[PDB]
């Protein structure tokens, strides 16, 4: 019904800059305050800034009034958040949110990850996990990527139920993750099962299929 | 500059049939200017209630809001496995501020883990690169111990583990344990063993692999 | 020759609202101006400044522009009025006066329909802002200890503003206008005995029938202007609680804002209808002087 879609996120070195955008559809953009909210993964929410109807008066969190600029384009229905002189503390997932007359957030985008780091973007290595009962368990090991996150999917969403995707563990500036899937022994390997991984930071996608060993 | 919303309880124990109240404390009087959000695993937050009490359209009536002044409460009737986190927000004055969030910790019958061990891939061996993965899946209660054995001898060196949050469907827990070696190091041993110890059994669940 | 036909109004299908050709076309816009003054005394609803600067004016421009869309429809009716009111220019084409009358009401109701329909989304915005206003009043921290100083303060200002407009002059004028107008209606009916030819008396009866529409328009606004005066004074002479509930203070602000906005609206229309009734009185009498010359 109401859609807030934020631009692609990215990884940035301290001191550099990144501008996010957010395209709005399904409502009159010019009828609402719009805002940005950021959340460090696994942590609470933090309001960053907001903008009024015509964009005449933006307001910010005091700590960020210096480095953060919020802007709107009512003709194109897009909200912008320009950041400068970024630091590691600024690493978060940033949400595009439509603000209520009172100060509520009625609708949220899906968020866009910004990672601030001196570390280098590394594509993940995807290895299959196959064994040597009625149900069978297969796995994927996504190893050696940076930054986070990676999207992991089995058979393009066909396999939704038996999935477990464990949180990544960081060692030496690279992440390692693991995904489980439990499927009926009748279906595997009679029917193939492939493991879809996506690392938006490097714009790479991997689809390794698990074949019996 | 500052208004603080406090959700003193980070985790709250409950059961599926239950009805539970989650509290949020405001540092000053904010009148009714409080809103409540949910955040399920891997999701953007979604609004539920504004004006401490008013439910957005399409929000289930098993969510109720109360409170005025400084003590606000969200009530979640008929708890579900899918439920997790809840954030309060004040919009009385700038800057807007959220509570720390509260997650529901559901209680269920104890479940025994399913243990599966996987040898290193041939792709990783070429890297290389040797990682053995053990999956301890869908167990309850939460805590579990995994023990790695190479050729019958215990090995604590070089093991990284990962735990899932509470599953939104069966309310169980899962855990991944990865044993990483150099390819040469890996190929001087024949048997690699994973051992799960859980309150559900006196004897450990043992899964083994032999390079044949 | 009628040169301006700004006395045509249209009501919605359920009759809650009233569209007018003159700015701001809705009394709802004057309520939004009043509420601007109320927000001044409440810091927690300070965002109404941006609501009023941006959304209310953008509604006013869209109101004026959606009114301008009916411009071609307006002069189409205006072209028919001048044919029917002037016997000499009715003679410049032969169509049955009855047929030309049917065309007039077609084009009229078509024109009035244009006013309503091209303003469907503007009434939607009046409704949105109204709901937007009440949600903002929720941010007042009082719950049952809401102060009525603003409420009774603004009432005092209104009562002074209601003194400025001459109600009695407007009222005295329409009583004489209607009383004489009906006398001309009875006279024409009684006197068509001696008139052999009807086209100039048909022009008289047309102007008199349009004189009836504007009279009723005048009485409607006069009746609603008096209603506003009487009921705000009724609030100023009644019990004056100093504290009240948050929801009843919303009603309070909406009440006086409504009464004052309607008053401002009636003031805008009565001045125009007053002109329109005088102007039609010159056209009628010219045709009466025309009629009597032909009596010989």
């Amino acid at each position: 019904e109401v859609k807030l879609v934020e631009s692609e996120g990215g990884l940035v070195q301290p001191g550099s800059s990144m501008k996010f955008s957010c395209t709005a559809s399904g409502f009159t953009f010019s009828d609402y305050y719009m805002a940005w909210v950021r959340q460090v993964p696994g942590k609470g929410l933090e309001w960053v800034a907001n903008i009024n109807y015509d964009g005449s008066t933006p307001d910010y969190l005091d700590s960020l009034k210096s480095r953060f600029i919020i802007s709107r384009d009512n003709a194109k229905n897009i909200l912008y958040l320009q950041m400068s002189s970024l630091k590691s503390e600024d690493t978060a997932t940033y949400y595009c949110a439509r603000e209520t007359v009172v100060g509520s957030f009625d609708y949220w985008g899906q968020g866009t990850t910004l990672t601030v780091s001196s570390a280098k973007t590394t594509a993940p290595s995807v290895y299959p996990l196959a064994p040597v009962g009625s149900s069978v368990t297969l796995g994927c090991l996504v190893k050696g990527y940076f930054p986070e996150p990676v999207t992991l999917t089995w058979n393009s969403g066909s396999l939704s139920s038996g999935v477990h995707t464990f949180p990544a563990v960081l060692q030496s500036d690279l992440y390692t993750l693991s995904s489980s899937v439990t499927v009926t022994s009748s279906t595997w390997p009679s029917q193939s099962i492939t493991c879809n991984v996506a690392h938006p930071a490097s714009s790479t996608k991997v689809d390794k299929k698990i074949e019996p060993r | 500059g500052d208004i603080v919303m406090t959700q003193s309880q980070k985790f709250m124990s409950t059961s599926v049939g239950d009805r539970v109240s989650v509290t949020c404390k405001a540092s000053q009087n904010v009148g009714t200017n409080v809103a409540w959000y949910q955040q399920k695993p891997g999701q953007s937050p979604k609004a539920l209630i504004y004006s401490a009490s008013y439910r957005y359209s399409g929000v289930p009536d098993r969510f109720t809001g109360s409170g005025s002044g400084t003590d606000f409460t969200l009530t979640i009737n008929n708890v579900q496995s899918e439920d997790l986190a809840y954030f309060c927000q004040q919009y009385n004055s700038y800057p807007y501020t959220f509570g720390g969030g509260t997650k529901l910790e559901i209680k269920r019958a104890d479940a025994a883990p399913t243990v599966s061990i996987f040898p290193p891939s041939s792709e990783q061996l070429t890297s290389g690169g040797a990682s053995v993965v053990c999956f301890l899946n869908n167990f309850y209660p939460k805590d579990i111990n995994v023990k790695w054995k190479i050729d019958g001898s215990e090995r604590q060196n070089g093991v990284l583990n990962s735990w899932t949050d509470q599953d939104s469907k069966d309310s169980t827990y899962s855990m991944s344990s990865t044993l990483t070696l150099t390819k040469d190091e890996y190929e001087r041993h024949n048997s690699y063993t994973c051992e799960a110890t859980h309150k559900t059994s006196t004897s450990p669940i043992v899964k083994s692999f032999n390079r044949n | 020759t009628t040169d301006n036909i700004d006395y045509f109004d249209i009501s919605d299908e359920s009759n809650y609202y009233l569209i007018s050709q003159l700015r701001p076309h809705f009394s709802n816009i004057y309520f939004f101006d009043e509420f601007k003054r109320y927000a001044s005394y409440h810091t927690e609803i300070k965002r109404y400044e941006d609501i009023h600067k941006t959304k209310v004016n953008s509604l006013l421009n869209e109101a004026s522009r959606a009114i301008g869309i009916c411009n071609r429809a307006k002069n189409t009716v205006k072209g028919l009025i001048n044919i029917l009111e002037n016997p000499q220019k009715f003679k410049t084409q032969r169509e049955s006066y009855d047929v030309k009358l049917r065309q007039y009401e077609e084009k009229k109701e078509a024109f009035r329909g244009c006013l309503l329909n091209k303003n469907r989304k503007n009434l939607d915005q009046i409704k949105k802002i109204n709901n937007e206003i009440r949600d903002l009043l929720e941010k007042l921290k009082c719950s049952q200890d809401c102060q009525t100083n603003v409420y009774f303060d603004m009432i005092k200002i209104y009562l002074v503003d209601f003194k400025k407009m001459p109600y009695e002059n407007y009222d005295t004028f329409i009583k004489q206008y209607k009383n004489s107008y009906l006398s001309g209606v009875d006279m024409i009916r009684k006197i068509e005995k001696q008139i052999d030819n009807p086209v100039t008396i048909n022009a008289i009866k047309f102007t008199q029938k349009e004189m009836g529409y504007i009279i009723d328009r005048f009485e409607y606004h006069l009746q609603k202007v008096k209603h506003s005066i009487d009921q705000v004074t009724a609030l100023s002479d009644g019990v004056k609680p100093k504290q009240v509930t948050k929801n009843r203070l919303k009603e309070y602000y909406f009440n006086i804002g409504n009464y004052y906005s309607i008053f401002k609206f009636g003031k805008d229309s009565l001045n125009m209808l007053n002109k329109a009734l005088i102007h039609k009185e010159k056209i009628v009498h010219n045709l009466l002087g025309e009629l009597f010359g032909h009596l010989e």
